[PDB]
């Protein structure tokens, strides 16, 4: 079990570790969060109080190193760093641990919705989606926007997801117009899982990264483009097996984990409907279409 | 964006572009089987595809032959256009090519999309106006092509006759509009007001009788009174 120690909380934040959140006043004596489960990527997101405008947080891995926050009042954030001397982390931590200055991961030992939202999610492809090489760690918030919406301004700061794009050439091969945009199987298995993807788990990787951005930090383009991956299966007439029931778990967790009071903007009614009740994989994903029937059955 | 009232003289400007219809590309006969159930057989079809600034008509001719051994043809019929739209595109040179191209129907716009995107420069767009190209079948010499034909064929009209000579594309377009919307609305009336007069002939290169600019003008004033009327013993008014 690892730590993400913090060298104080100046403002006044709500801060977020992967589902969980907790409120933490201006100046309180706080120095961060210990027990964090080993083996999966998390993020630790924050919303001050004074400025509900911009969520933003950070993707890591505490088996790639030892990450702190401090915040910057320059720039006016918490920052994640990482702190390069064993010595003063391994010290710091226990100096707080021992002054229990730090919240517990508050992980229910039933409870696998965080794994079962990252099963496929790889701190690697992360830092590929986001790119900024010298850090371990990937930030993230409410404004960034995709490569692919650029196209349609900064390029540093984008978030580099594959593109997707029904009414592309690469989408469809000349003299089967027809047959590749109503049936897009093409597309998904041999452009994008065999070609770009390499395999379903990275696709499934990139699609649970999209989502949780998309909840975590209300970015409009991750969840264009969760919508997007979830509509490319569902709109092929051929998928393995496997990918179908993997991708009923996946979905039927996330819209488990949604956040009641915002499903009404992080999801979208032609893309659910269709998938649930009109295309191929329409009978493919029990599990999704009881959970969004009984949860949400106004968006259908 | 749609093609609509505001901007309708953008029609008649100088960039390239083509009205294209679908309605007569797969067309049936509804009838009985000797068992009492129903079964389509389907005729002749033709694609419209006009340019509105110089009446040049490409009539693609839709042989029956085409549907054979397929499923879903009312959207196979949608793609099928489009199929052929982009590959008449792609025959014209470059300088004849359109800039635009307009629908008359929304359900064409993803098929004409996706067979069109190696034309990044042509815009597709659908139109709110209601117009009557579905009538075109109602011209004789076009419904008598359609029905002879006994292979895929592509034939060329000016659908405006000799009518440029003297008048503008923006008038000519509405008196088009005008004939094949009383067409449409009692093609029996519209037939006998086209040819109610004996020695008013149609040239062997026309589709449309010869008439003199006043005898045109009575005639619209009768195809008018037509379709107010037609709305009439319609609505009852
Ligand atoms: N003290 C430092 O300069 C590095 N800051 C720090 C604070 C918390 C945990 C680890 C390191």
């Amino acid at each position: 079990m690892n730590t993400v120690p913090f060298t104080s909380a100046p403002i006044e934040v709500t801060i977020g570790i992967d589902q969980y959140s907790f409120n933490v006043k201006e100046n309180q004596p706080f120095h961060g969060i210990k027990d964090i489960p080993i083996g999966h990527v998390h993020v630790i997101h924050f919303q001050h109080a004074d400025n509900s405008s911009m969520r933003y947080g950070y993707w890591f891995d505490c088996r790639m190193g030892n990450f702190y926050i401090q915040y910057d009042p320059k720039d006016g954030l918490y920052k994640m760093m990482e702190e390069r001397d064993g010595a003063k982390f391994e010290n710091i931590v226990h100096n707080f641990k021992e002054r229990q200055m730090m919240v517990s991961y508050p992980k229910i030992d039933e409870d696998d919705t965080w794994y079962n939202l990252t099963e496929f999610v790889q701190m690697d492809k992360i830092r590929k989606i986001v790119r900024k090489d010298e850090n371990q760690f990937s930030y993230v918030d409410s404004s960034m926007t995709t490569v692919q919406e650029n196209e349609l301004s900064d390029p540093a700061h984008s978030l580099n997801y594959t593109v997707i794009n029904f009414k592309s050439r690469e989408a469809i091969r000349p003299g089967h117009e027809m047959e590749d945009f109503l049936d897009k199987s093409y597309y998904l298995n041999t452009v994008m899982l065999q070609g770009i993807f390499k395999n379903s788990s990275n696709y499934f990787g990139e699609l649970q990264f999209a989502f949780l951005n998309a909840m975590f930090f209300g970015n409009y383009g991750s969840s264009l483009q969760w919508h997007a991956m979830i509509e490319l299966i569902c709109s092929s007439a051929t998928v393995p097996k496997h990918m179908l029931d993997k991708l009923d778990e996946i979905l039927y967790y996330q819209i488990k984990t949604l956040p009641e009071q915002y499903s009404d903007i992080l999801l979208n009614e032609r893309v659910w409907n269709i998938c649930l009740y009109s295309s191929f994989q329409k009978n493919s994903l029990h599990n999704t279409e009881k959970i969004m029937e009984n949860k949400y059955p106004e968006l259908l | 964006g749609a093609m609509n009232s505001s901007n309708y003289a953008e029609l008649f400007n100088n960039d390239i572009k083509l009205f294209v219809d679908d309605t007569n590309v797969y067309r049936v006969t509804v009838h009985k089987t000797f068992e009492g159930n129903v079964a389509t057989k389907a005729i002749n079809g033709c694609i419209f595809t006009l340019n509105p600034k110089t009446g040049h008509l490409f009539l693609k001719i839709i042989h029956t032959s085409v549907w054979a051994g397929q499923k879903r043809l009312s959207q196979l019929a949608k793609w099928k256009t489009a199929e052929e739209v982009s590959a008449l595109v792609r025959s014209l040179p470059k300088e004849e090519q359109p800039k635009q191209i307009i629908v008359t129907r929304k359900a064409m716009l993803d098929p004409l999309e996706v067979h069109m995107l190696d034309f990044p420069n042509i815009a597709i767009r659908p139109t709110e106006l209601r117009l009557p190209f579905s009538a075109a079948m109602s011209i004789d010499k076009l419904s008598d092509v359609v029905m002879k034909a006994t292979e895929p064929q592509m034939v060329l009209f000016n659908i405006y006759d000799d009518w440029l000579d003297r008048i503008s594309s923006y008038t000519a377009f509405s008196r088009l509009t005008l004939l094949l919307r009383a067409l449409k609305t009692n093609e029996e009336s519209a037939k006998m007001i086209l040819l109610s007069d004996p020695t008013i002939t149609i040239k062997s290169y026309h589709l449309w009788p010869s008439f003199t600019d006043e005898q045109w003008i009575t005639i619209e004033s009768q195809m008018r009174d037509l379709i107010l009327t037609e709305y009439g013993r319609k609505y009852n008014v």
